[PDB]
């Protein structure tokens, strides 16, 4: 238990690791089964410090059949994701969709320092998750040179 | 939704202490107020938030409730007490009058 | 919470165990910055230039008990996120903090365990 | 001092209990009587945890002679109040009011998970305050099974 | 900051002491569930089924010393409401955790009060 | 982290030291309120009279100590708020608090430096 | 290291000293030259609790030459500094301008209780640092009696 100290608040770091690594299909044909809508859920936010360079990043705008996009309105914090190796354009439509847009395994759609229950609109993520860690000054600045 | 008031009619000696029950449609929100209309003339009010009184009417005059049920009571009547009695709710942003009593010597 | 350091015997070590899934190169990204006018938000990085890169090696399969990490912990953060209302961004390092300052200190016995408290300098001043 | 231990941050809990246990007078009439409008003071809010199920509940709509309605739109946050016995729809008119709606006794306006100074427009809530206290994991999952 | 729990001699108790008003019972709700696919968001509760039902029995004006806390904390807490801007929701439970281990550890002499340090095992060691 | 308190030989001391350009004159406000009806958030003040009136006397150039202070700070304080990224506020106090803990607490040496546990009433105990 | 004691989290305070008392230049034509717009900067903010009394104060709305004002929109939270000796009003007209007005010594644009890297627009405010300190219950009531 007494193994491990932290000094200052500033190293206990959060890093969010991509599904990619995972090795799980990065089409966006198989990535679009793994999230559905769903109504009656509040839709939540985690900043996490660290990241991984992402496979493949995904960039869709599910719209009603009038054109109504179904997807949430991103607040202000939410930013693109920062590192892409590619970026698939998607433009779905869905007539029967109500709520909101959620992750069917648990995951998160990750964006720049956030993590999110919910896919925003035209903002940039990947799947993944996130994970609590300390690395004191000394050790981050080895790692990232 | 249904606001009723009774009795319809009614009928009591001079000196006789009679009551009168309201019941207002909702759970009362605002001032329930009880009017006085003597035939002919317009109403006017003398108890206000079911219990209050206003200032001239004379001390027989009284009333109390709570909730959806409401009573309206004098204490001796008089000849001139003779008139029909309403009960005014204001719910819903709409003043609704109760069907009234009237009082016979 | 694990902690990841360099290795006493670039090797890293973490702490974390469990007791051919995961992917072995390890590519990261950071804002933090080296410590003259770069630190003024009109000046240094902006939107672009903001993230550092790094590398973590694969070492006694070191990436994927990192990657297996997230894969568990994230299950016990929803659950943790069901409970606050605010819909906006909700500062977890803060929360992990004083749970390493509670775990450790939040009465215990100076002898036995539950209790980070060095003796072994006060046992031999007292002789 | 030295007496109770505090284990995680998550067994400190915040229970909110409504004016009704403290056998105040239930009737919206009443209840309307210890609330009034000011201008020049901003809403605060405070989450907690848990809460008592209330015997009385009200969902008000004070507007303008012309129809704006004077109370202040609530946060994505603020929802309805989860347990009420019987819930008061009640709609009033006040020309004069000015600024927001706070609590004259001091109490707050439960909401779900969440206490304000303010009575939000078109969400049910209950008068009531929170009390700040530790129940262990073990100690919590007796009490509700 | 007081504390509920089971009762030492299903009856509890809680430390606090202030020195007809109050309801008896006291039936309360609570969203933490119990630890295979509810925690998902997507799965297990919604908004409806979200809160579980509890209830706590009056034991020597148990449930009157809980009333009539919360009757008096909210004094200081409007009072500790105004300094802060943000109209949004403030976490209460992070600051009296702090509090909590400032009142505790925030130089301390092991002997007497105000250090809560364990030596009974100490002083047996020694001899 | 600094602190300011009275003399101990109305003058004041700050405990911060650096190794004609500040004001000598150094007034400033505050909200916190003295301990019947002012507590309500409906009476007492408004925003206009919210404000306490305060004076600070330079002793020993305290006050130029204080604006240097936060001259320094701001350039590590402007670091601390790029790697957030909530636009909204930030509560800064909590930070510092957590942070003061930790560098106390966050396993020690009862003996020597880095470990503020009082034995010089346990050394008299002892004997 | 062990001098000095905390004994709650109230007692930590964030004073925010003006740099009127650092002896730089009140006027707003050399104050003005002190702030610059860039794009690509996210806006943040910092809250404090005590401040100084502010020498020169400014309220400050700079225009499109359509009448764009390219200030950002003040957040709630956000309110005009307490003790000002004078206020400039001032409305200029920028119309290359782009993205957000920041400080360009690094200093915070002060607000009530609020320190930030952005001028909001049609909000007074005073240029100035915070400081971090404690002051124990006892010490800060002599202060300000
Ligand atoms: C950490 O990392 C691990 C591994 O990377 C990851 O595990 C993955 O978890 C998800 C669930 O969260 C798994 O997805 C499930 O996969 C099974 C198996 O699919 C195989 O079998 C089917 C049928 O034989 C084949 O067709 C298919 O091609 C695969 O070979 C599915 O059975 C699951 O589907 C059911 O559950 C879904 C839940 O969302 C339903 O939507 C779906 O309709 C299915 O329901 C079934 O039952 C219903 C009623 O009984 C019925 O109506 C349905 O028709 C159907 O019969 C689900 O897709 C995924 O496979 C796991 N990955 C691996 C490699 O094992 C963790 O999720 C990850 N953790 C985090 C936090 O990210
Ligand atoms: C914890 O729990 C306790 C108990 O449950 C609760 O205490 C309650 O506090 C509130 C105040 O916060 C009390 O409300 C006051 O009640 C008194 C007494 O009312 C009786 O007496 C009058 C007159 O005799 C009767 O008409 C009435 O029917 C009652 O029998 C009132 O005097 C108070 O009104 C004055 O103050 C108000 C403040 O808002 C004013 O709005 C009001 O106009 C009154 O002002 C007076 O003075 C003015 C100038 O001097 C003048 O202009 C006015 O006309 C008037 O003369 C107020 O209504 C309540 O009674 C307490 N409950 C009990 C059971 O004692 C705590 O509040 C609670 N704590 C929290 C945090 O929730
Ligand atoms: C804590 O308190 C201290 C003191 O109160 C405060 O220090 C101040 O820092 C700012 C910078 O943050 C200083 O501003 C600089 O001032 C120098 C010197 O100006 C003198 O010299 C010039 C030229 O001789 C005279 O014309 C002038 O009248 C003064 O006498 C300037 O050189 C700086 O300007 C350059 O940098 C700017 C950065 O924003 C550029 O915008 C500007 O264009 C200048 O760039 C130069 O180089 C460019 C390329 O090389 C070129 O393109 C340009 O044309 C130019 O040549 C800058 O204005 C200020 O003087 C300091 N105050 C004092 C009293 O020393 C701290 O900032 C404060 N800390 C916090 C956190 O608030
Ligand atoms: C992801 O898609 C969104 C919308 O489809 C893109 O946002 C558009 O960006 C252009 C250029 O900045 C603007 O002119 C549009 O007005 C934006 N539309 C919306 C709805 O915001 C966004 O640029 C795309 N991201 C990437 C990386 O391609
Ligand atoms: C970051 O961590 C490293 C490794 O844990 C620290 O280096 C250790 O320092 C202690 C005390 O000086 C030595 O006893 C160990 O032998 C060192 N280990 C190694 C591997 O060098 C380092 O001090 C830490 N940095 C900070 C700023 O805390
Ligand atoms: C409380 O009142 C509000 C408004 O009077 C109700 O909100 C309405 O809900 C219906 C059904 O969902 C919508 O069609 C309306 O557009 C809503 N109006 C507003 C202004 O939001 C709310 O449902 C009521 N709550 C309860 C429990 O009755
Ligand atoms: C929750 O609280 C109970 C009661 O305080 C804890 O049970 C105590 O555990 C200690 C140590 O094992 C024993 O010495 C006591 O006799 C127990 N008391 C009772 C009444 O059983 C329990 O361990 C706590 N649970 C957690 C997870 O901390
Ligand atoms: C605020 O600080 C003052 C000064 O540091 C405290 O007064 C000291 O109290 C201790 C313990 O009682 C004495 O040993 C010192 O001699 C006192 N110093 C002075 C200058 O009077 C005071 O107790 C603190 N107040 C609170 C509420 O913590
Ligand atoms: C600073 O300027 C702003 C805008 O120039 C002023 O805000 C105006 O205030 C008046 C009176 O309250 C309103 O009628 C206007 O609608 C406001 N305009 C805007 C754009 O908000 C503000 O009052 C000024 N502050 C001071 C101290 O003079």
């Amino acid at each position: 238990v007494c193994s491990g100290t932290l000094q200052k608040t500033e190293d206990v770091h959060l890093m969010g690791f991509t599904l990619s690594g995972q090795k799980v299909a990065d089409s966006p044909l198989e990535a679009s089964k793994r999230w559905a809508f769903r109504t009656g859920v509040p839709p939540k936010n985690v900043e996490y410090t660290e990241g991984e360079e992402a496979k493949t990043c995904y960039n869709i705008s599910v719209t009603d059949p009038s054109g109504k996009s179904l997807l949430l309105d991103p607040p202000s914090n939410i930013r693109d994701y920062p590192k892409c190796k590619t970026v698939h354009h998607i433009q779905g439509q869905n007539p029967h969709a109500q709520g909101i847009a959620l992750h069917l395994w648990g995951a998160f759609f990750l964006y720049d320092r956030v993590a999110s229950t919910t896919m925003y609109r035209g903002k940039v993520f990947t799947e993944g998750n996130i994970a609590a860690m300390i690395v004191n000054k000394t050790v981050h600045r080895m790692i990232f040179s | 939704i249904q606001m009723t008031q009774s009795p319809s009619s009614l009928s009591a000696s001079v000196g006789d202490r009679v009551t009168i029950t309201c019941q207002a449609s909702q759970v009362i929100s605002n001032y329930l107020n009880w009017y006085q209309q003597k035939p002919g003339k317009a109403p006017k009010l003398l108890i206000y938030d079911t219990s209050n009184l206003k200032t001239g009417v004379p001390s027989r005059f009284s009333g109390s409730g709570s909730g959806t049920d409401f009573t309206f009571t004098i204490s001796s009547l008089q000849p001139e007490d003779i008139a029909t009695y309403y009960c005014q709710q204001y719910e819903n942003l709409q003043f609704t009058f109760g069907p009234g009593t009237k009082v016979d010597i | 919470s694990p902690s990841f350091n360099t290795s006493t015997n670039i090797s890293l070590t973490f702490s974390y165990f469990p007791d051919n899934d995961c992917d072995a190169e390890l590519r990261i990204w950071s804002v933090q910055e080296d410590d003259g006018l770069s630190w003024i938000p009109f000046f240094g990085p902006g939107i672009e230039g903001l993230y550092t890169a790094g590398l973590i090696k694969n070492q006694n399969n070191l990436v994927c008990r990192l990657r297996r990490l997230a894969n568990q912990t994230a299950k016990s953060l929803e659950l943790l996120l069901r409970v606050t209302t605010e819909e906006r961004t909700f500062s977890l390092i803060n929360r992990h903090a004083i749970d390493f300052l509670l775990t450790r200190w939040g009465t215990c016995k100076v002898l036995g365990p539950d209790c980070c408290i060095g003796i072994e300098d006060l046992s031999k001043n007292i002789s």
